[PDB]
């Protein structure tokens, strides 16, 4: 996941 | 309550800092040297002299630095890479003593405990490295199903905390047991990635953790009892926490909306200060050796150095 890098 | 400047003392420039929440791109040495990973290079900056040095630049296309951490005495630097290496650098000589491989994916977090260097990876695994010997890889701790973005040894060496993008916090023993490497604790209450992990310097078994955008909380734990002693809504993803002995406070770094530092009184968890300035999200906090100054690194490609814990 890139959960914390998503807008 | 006392004077805490609303502005940074110094603002260093950090061009091409990689705006990736999971990485740990800054660290402040006992020798007063800031190490800073900007894309595929690491820079050293003495807070004494002001001297700047490009320590290293990655060799291969597409590779970048994913973590940095100084050894206690500040003369060697650990560097994790997107290519899953943990490199060890002699900083005076400016040579690379080791290039340790073992991980299957990028190495986003690092923590030292004497000559053992612990490394965490996007794979979820944590490795202990005995950097003195040839077979460096002496342990595997497998308690995460996603990126280990927070990794910190307790000041007294009795515990290792790890935080993940699986929203887990694990507290590991310093030595395996009959079961082998298994956590002493596993805290599931965070609802987002936990990159922010920090041990109370004056209360052995007390740990602070901070959650990502879907969580937004700071949590304090007793890792002996398993208790959550406190949960505070910080209203923003929490990227880093530091403790300060000086006034018994915590400071945390944040992103949206206000991209601020917040200073809290412990153990009341009352808000003392907010430190505004950063124009994009804070990525990392690190502390100077005298404990007076916090460095914040953000996605606005600046490092602000805040003299917020000055003494008398």
């Amino acid at each position: 996941l890139s959960k914390e890098n998503v807008q | 309550c006392r004077y805490i400047p609303s502005l940074p003392d110094r603002i260093l420039d950090a061009p091409e800092i990689r705006n990736d929440y999971y990485l740990n791109l800054v660290d402040w040495s006992s020798g007063n040297v800031l190490a800073v990973a900007l894309d595929n290079s690491v820079y050293l900056w003495s807070a004494s002299s002001g001297d700047i040095l490009q320590l290293l630049q990655m060799e291969q296309p597409g590779e970048y630095i994913s973590s940095v951490a100084w050894i206690k005495e500040g003369n060697y630097l650990a560097v994790g890479t997107s290519s899953a290496e943990v490199q060890l650098w002699d900083v005076q000589q400016q040579k690379r003593l080791r290039n340790m491989t073992s991980h299957s994916a990028r190495v986003g977090s690092l923590s030292w405990n004497s000559y053992i260097l612990s490394s965490g990876s996007r794979s979820g695994h944590i490795h202990h490295h005995d950097v003195r010997v040839a077979e460096h890889h002496v342990a595997t701790l497998s308690g995460h199903s996603q990126e280990v973005c927070g990794l910190r040894w307790a000041p007294d060496g009795r515990h290792l905390a790890s935080g993940g993008n699986d929203n887990l916090v694990n507290v590991w023993p310093s030595a395996p047991g009959e079961g082998g490497w298994v956590p002493l604790q596993t805290f599931t209450q965070h609802q987002g990635a936990v990159k922010a992990v920090a041990w109370c310097p004056w209360q052995s078994n007390v740990l602070a953790t901070g959650g990502g955008t879907s969580d937004r909380h700071i949590r304090i734990w007793n890792v002996c009892s398993g208790a959550c002693l406190s949960a505070v809504d910080a209203h923003s993803q929490v990227c880093s926490i530091l403790w300060s002995p000086h006034y018994k406070e915590l400071i945390s770094g944040h992103g949206f909306a206000q991209n601020q530092l917040v200073i809290w009184k412990y153990p009341t968890m009352a808000k003392v200060a907010e430190l505004k300035g950063h124009t994009s999200r804070v990525l990392s906090l690190t502390m100077s050796p005298d404990g007076a100054t916090v460095a914040s690194a953000a996605a606005d490609e600046t490092l602000r150095l805040w003299r917020c814990f000055e003494l008398d």
